[PDB]
Parts: structure tokens; C-alpha cells; sequence
């Protein structure tokens, strides 16, 4: 959240691994930018 | 000296140049305290 704009950058990549955060390297692309202005102090996810 | 505070309008096609019904829009805006989520159209020209 930068000067009233929220921003999302993301990636999806294929793997084969059992346990931990895969060691290696890739960048995230910017997906969406929104002019929301709010104070994000904190957050939560959403399960289904 | 009690009064019900409203008075319904009267609009007949016979009325003079004053009594008649006129529609209004006010493009009110409150300006320049936050990130922009509107501006006018940004006209453009052919690529030489
Ligand atoms: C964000 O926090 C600042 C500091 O209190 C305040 O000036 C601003 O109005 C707040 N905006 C919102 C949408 O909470």
C-alpha cells in the first residue's frame, strides 16, 4: 500500500516438493493496482 | 401555528413560465484530499 494505491504482484509456478518453501528463484509480476486510500494496519486470509 | 413542514408541488401543462417543472443535476465534487479515481477523457492522435 503506497500513497493511497494498493498493489498486488503474484506468481504461480509448477514444483515437486514434500515440505518446505522451494529453494530456487523466480520474480513476481504486477497483477493489479487499485486506488483504495485506506489504512491497512492488518489483514486476514479466506478459506473454503 | 402548527404546520406540516412539506408542500407538494403542482405541475400542470397549462402553467406559465415559472410554475412549470425543471429538472436539475448538480455535479458537486469535494476536491483534493485523497488519491484520484476520476478525471476527464485523455484525447489522443495518430502514431507517426
Ligand atoms: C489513515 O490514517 C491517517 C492517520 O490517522 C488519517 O489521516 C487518514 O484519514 C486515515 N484514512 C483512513 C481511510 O482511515
Amino acid at each position: 500500500n503506497i500513497d493511497g494505491y494498493f498493489k498486488i504482484y503474484s506468481k504461480h509456478t509448477p514444483i515437486n516438493l514434500v515440505r518446505d518453501l522451494p529453494q530456487g528463484f523466480s520474480a513476481l509480476e504486477p497483477l493489479v493496482d487499485l486506488p483504495i486510500g485506506i489504512n491497512i494496519t492488518r489483514f486476514q486470509t479466506l478459506l473454503a | 401555528n402548527c404546520y406540516f413542514p412539506l408542500q407538494s408541488y403542482g405541475f400542470q401543462p397549462t402553467y406559465g413560465v415559472g410554475y412549470q417543472p425543471y429538472r436539475v443535476v448538480v455535479l458537486s465534487f469535494e476536491l483534493l484530499h485523497a488519491p484520484a479515481t476520476v478525471c476527464g477523457p485523455k484525447k489522443s492522435t495518430n502514431l507517426v
